[PDB]
């Protein structure tokens, strides 16, 4: 590579010390892969071994590429990100295209390798320290720090931003209707073109970037994939807040009207315009659960009125940029998961449900992992930043298995919940 | 004169700080004259150097007689400098577990003499280690020194020493890749499959290398021979175990002594199977003064008895063999306590251990089994770098049913069923749809937050009604009460309807055990029933609810 004018100096918030974070234990296999990878990177100049006088540490994991059988090293930069990018979303911050969510199709391209051509400010290198762990604490781990702009660090695309803008300029000129947004190591490219046109334009951008020096190992299965969905493509024009659905039934029992009145009453703390009065009077005196209650004219006059009041969006619900995004996920069974993305309680910026193959293929952790990735990508496309998850999983279980199914180059913040009893029936 | 031409590790003081300025006048002639004998012999060896009143900094100096009172020792309190020095990478946290070591034909322990003092200190930093021996009462220009090497007790000594030793070993470990060297604090643990002759000569080559770098190694033979008492263990050539555990016999037990006891029992549990800490640690629940006298309970003394009986005859752990499968096996002890053994072989264990659920007011057998599996998976990943095949006392369809109907996402590696009782089953299942031809109980309960009296009751579709008074209770407790009442007074199939998300929450969790007797009785009733459908409605929205005060 080359060494452009100086190196962009990186400072921190005054009184902010570098990251010191424990390295999770890894399988022998993953340690091996990390050792190989870093031996290589050491040879190429990207990282160098360090002394005991470097206290800082950032975690490192091993995932596999996207679909590939070759190992990939994923550095978890969340801490260093909070400790730098917070003033580097300010100083060097990249502006977000609110028109990206409008496009009919959006392809994500991996541009990470670019950062590796560029050196990192000397004085800053000590904060990129990571440790390859040893099995059973038999040796002190292997300790490297970065000599070049690291993937996963939010300062990396911010520093490379100008180079990216320049390289992208010609393509942007010939294609004024294509939206291009850089989030960390990925380029999000939107268009209203038909799928064939879209894919061809994306290949045009791939070749453009390629002849300007940017490799994009997003390259597909080429001539003959045996069976796959080859294109990684989103479709944000269809992405909104999923409306609440009341059960559609011919005849109703006491129990059914109870679930109905309960769910409606729950909705009332979101939509204030709901009245359950006429459904309450149609039970009254103590009855059997299985007893069938006939639906009166007034009761259904209340029901049909509460149905179309639930198809409209809420009032006063807007995105607060000074606030963190929060994503809650609830498990629905049968390979289905439902989610909400909000900021303050009961005001939902976006909700959704993402299912997959139901049985004899995938397990719970795989599903939750793909779900978190999907939601995160939607969040990037829509707001230009990732939500903090409340995950329905035991902490240690997730901390053990999340890196098996993780194909993304970024890591969202998460925390773990034991709480919700009733949201299952209500959010499905 | 054991100095060394080892590259020094560059050190800074914490940003915006300076060198310790603490002055020491005191005190006594006896010690003062004794310090010069040490200082001149250290200066000879080049470990320290005199300095001029150029206005450097200063650090306190003490002196003390070693045990048995034969040879003296010098002390320096570096606390100030230590607080003022930069942070270093953490030396080591955990230590390797013997179950994770692999059998080697020969093993040798080498302790390094003079240690830190054999390793030089960064030049520009030496001026902050400056200290002063005073005169006797006379104010005369008492000697001023400073360290050229790693000062004892200084913040940077252990880490810098470790990295120095590593760099020194590197050219030797290259020439001898088939031998394994572990590095721990001041010692080195070497091992090889080399025949005892060439091993015995290799160790000597190592000693010569080390001494060429200024580091002493034990002269007489290789010194220490198995055991090998290391960090509370006993490492034998074919086996490992814990160092002998002694459980004291006393008339009175202070919370401190119960702390020591639970400690020893826990430590023992990694190898001796069956160890139970539940009742003894339950004594320790209340967190208060450590000098308090705590009376033991009956279950605690029974537990302790069972532990004493387990500890009677010694047991041994084996070492790891990468070629052979790693298996872990779990048994329920029944008190909310689980126990497990990890082995590649039937009659010999790599190690053992226990899991006990601490948090939560109510739990589940399958959930606890899962949590245990999680603990062991983590542990195995730590120690052996992989995850074990599991042998579990749970039917496939039981497990499948649980994880499919469980709100949280759980996952298990591949496992096989073991028919060894007690097995793990679901002691009951709530109906997912209301029961036809079953009496419907509308339950409610309420209490007064001041008097704490309250009452619990039901009203049924068959016109049946009951209200029972309660004393010393709470609204949640009155609700669980109400449900219990409906369970007692109904048939084998019953539809209950409640106004409380709390009670519904406890019950839908399907617990088979709890720390409140009420929930336990409810559990018993739930097991006794053929079908129970529990359903919820908004409280005080006037549908089927009880208007009873
Ligand atoms: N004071 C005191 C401390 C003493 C002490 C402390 C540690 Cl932590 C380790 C140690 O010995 C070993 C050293 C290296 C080794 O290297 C193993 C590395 N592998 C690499 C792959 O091949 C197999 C070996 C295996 C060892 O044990 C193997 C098992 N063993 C233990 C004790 C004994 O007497 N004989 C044995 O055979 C000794």
């Amino acid at each position: 590579p080359i060494s452009p004018i100086e190196t962009v100096p990186v400072k921190l918030k005054p009184g902010m010390d570098g990251p010191k974070v424990k390295q999770w234990p890894l399988t022998e296999e993953k340690i091996k892969a990390l050792v190989e990878i870093c031996t290589e990177m050491e040879k190429e100049g990207k990282i160098s071994k360090i002394g005991p006088e470097n206290p800082y540490n950032t975690p490192v994991f091993a995932i596999k590429k996207k679909d590939s059988t070759k190992w990939r090293k994923l550095v978890d930069f969340r801490e260093l990100n909070k400790r730098t990018q917070d003033f580097w979303e300010v100083q060097l911050g990249i502006p977000h295209p609110a028109g990206l969510k409008k496009k009919k199709s959006v392809t994500v391209l991996d541009v990470g390798d670019a950062y590796f051509s560029v050196p990192l400010d000397e004085d800053f290198r000590k904060y990129t320290a990571f440790t390859i762990p040893s099995i059973n604490n038999e040796t002190p781990g292997i300790r490297y720090q970065y000599n070049v702009l690291p993937q996963g660090w939010k300062g990396s695309p911010a520093i490379f931003q100008s180079s990216m803008t320049k390289i992208l300029e010609p393509f942007k000129k010939q294609n004024p209707d294509i939206v291009i947004y850089q989030y960390m190591d990925d380029l999000y490219v939107g268009s209203d073109l038909e799928i064939g046109q879209h894919r061809t334009k994306i290949e045009e951008l791939r070749q453009h970037l390629l002849r300007w020096g940017l490799t994009t190992p997003d390259k597909k299965h080429q001539k003959e994939p045996p069976f796959l969905w080859m294109g990684y493509e989103l479709h944000p024009d269809k992405w909104t807040v999923q409306p609440i659905v009341l059960p559609e039934k011919d005849s109703w029992t006491v129990n059914d009207i109870q679930k109905l009145v309960g769910k409606l009453n729950w909705a009332s703390q979101i939509y204030p315009g709901i009245k359950v009065r006429q459904l309450s009077k149609l039970l009254r005196g103590t009855k059997a659960l299985t007893e069938v209650i006939p639906l009166t004219e007034e009761a259904e006059l209340e029901l049909a009125e509460n149905r179309e009041i639930l198809k409209e969006p809420v009032h006063g619900v807007y995105y607060d940029p000074s606030k963190d995004l929060i994503a809650e996920i609830q498990k629905q069974g049968q390979g289905q998961w439902t989610y909400q993305i909000y900021q303050e309680p009961f005001k939902n910026l976006k909700t959704g449900k993402y299912a997959r193959m139901r049985g004899a293929h995938t397990n719970d952790v795989k599903q939750l992992t793909e779900a978190v990735q999907k939601i995160t990508t939607e969040s990037i496309v829509i707001w230009g930043k990732t939500p903090k998850f409340k995950l329905p999983i035991q902490k240690e279980t997730w901390e053990t298995w999340w890196t098996e199914y993780w194909q993304a180059t970024w890591i969202p913040e998460w925390e773990f919940v034991n709480t919700p009893p009733l949201v299952k029936l209500w959010y499905q | 004169v054991p100095i060394s031409p080892i590259e020094t590790v560059p050190v800074k003081l914490k940003p915006g700080m300076d060198g310790p300025k603490v002055k020491q006048w005191p005190l006594t002639e006896e010690k003062i004259k004794a310090l010069v004998e040490i200082c001149t012999e250290m200066e000879k060896e080049g470990k320290i150097s005199k300095i001029g009143p150029e206005n450097p900094y200063n650090t306190p100096v003490f002196a003390i007689k070693k045990k048995d009172s034969t040879k003296w020792r010098k002390l320096v309190d570096f606390r100030e400098l230590n607080k003022r020095t930069q942070d270093f990478w953490e030396v080591q946290l955990g230590i390797p577990h013997p179950a994770g070591l692999k059998k080697k034909k020969s093993v040798t322990v080498l302790d390094v003499g003079d240690a830190y003092f054999s390793v030089p200190l960064d030049e520009d930093f030496r001026k902050y280690t400056a200290f002063t021996i005073p005169s006797i009462n006379n104010e005369t220009p008492g000697i001023r020194y400073q360290y050229n090497v790693l000062p004892q007790g200084w913040k940077g000594s252990p880490a810098i020493f470790q990295s120095s030793m590593t760099k020194i070993l590197e050219p030797f470990a290259a020439q001898n890749p088939d031998i394994v060297i572990y590095q721990y604090m001041d010692d080195l643990y070497v091992g090889s499959d080399l025949e005892i002759g060439q091993h015995r000569t290799k160790i000597e080559e190592l000693r010569q290398h080390l001494l060429r770098w200024g580091l002493t190694t034990p002269d007489k033979k290789h010194q220490k021979e198995p055991p090998f008492l290391w960090m509370g263990y006993e490492l034998h050539p074919d086996k490992w175990t814990v160092q002998p555990i002694v459980l004291p016999e006393k008339d009175s037990w202070t919370v401190n002594d119960i702390q020591k006891l639970v400690g020893k029992l826990n430590w023992a549990s990694q190898i001796y199977p069956g160890i139970k800490v539940r009742q003894l640690s339950k004594l320790l629940r209340g967190t208060k003064a450590l000098t308090e006298v705590i009376p033991l309970t009956e279950e605690a003394e029974l537990e302790l008895a069972e532990n004493r009986e387990i500890l009677k005859e010694p047991v041994h752990g084996v070492y790891y063999d990468p070629s052979k499968d790693l298996i872990a096996e779990i048994q329920k002890q029944g008190q909310g306590q689980w126990t497990y053994q990890i082995y590649q072989e039937p009659f010999k264990n790599l190690k053992t251990g226990k899991y006990a659920r601490m948090r939560g007011a109510h739990t589940n057998d399958v959930k606890q089994l899962t949590e245990a599996v999680q603990k062991i998976t983590t542990e195995s990943i730590v120690i052996w770098g992989k995850t074990p095949k599991f042998k579990l006392p749970i039917q496939k369809e039981t497990w499948e049913t649980w994880w499919t109907e469980y709100w949280q996402a759980t996952w298990i590696p591949e496992w096989e069923f073991v028919n060894t009782p007690p097995l793990v089953k679901l002691w009951y299942q709530l109906e997912k749809e209301p029961i036809v031809g079953a009496e419907t109980f509308y339950v409610d309960g309420a209490a007064n937050r001041e008097t704490k009296l309250g009452k619990a009751g039901y009203v049924t579709n068959k016109g049946r009604q009951k209200v029972v008074p309660l004393t010393n209770t709470t609204n949640q407790k009155t609700e669980l009460q109400a449900i219990y009442l409906a369970l007692q007074d109904s048939g084998l199939e019953v539809n209950i309807v409640t106004d409380s998300q709390y009670a519904l929450g406890i019950i839908q969790a399907q617990p088979d055990k709890s720390e409140s007797e009420l929930v336990n009785q409810i559990i018993e009733q739930l097991i006794k029933k053929e079908k129970v459908y529990l359903a919820w409605v908004p409280a005080h929205k006037g549908i089927g609810g009880n208007e009873q005060v």
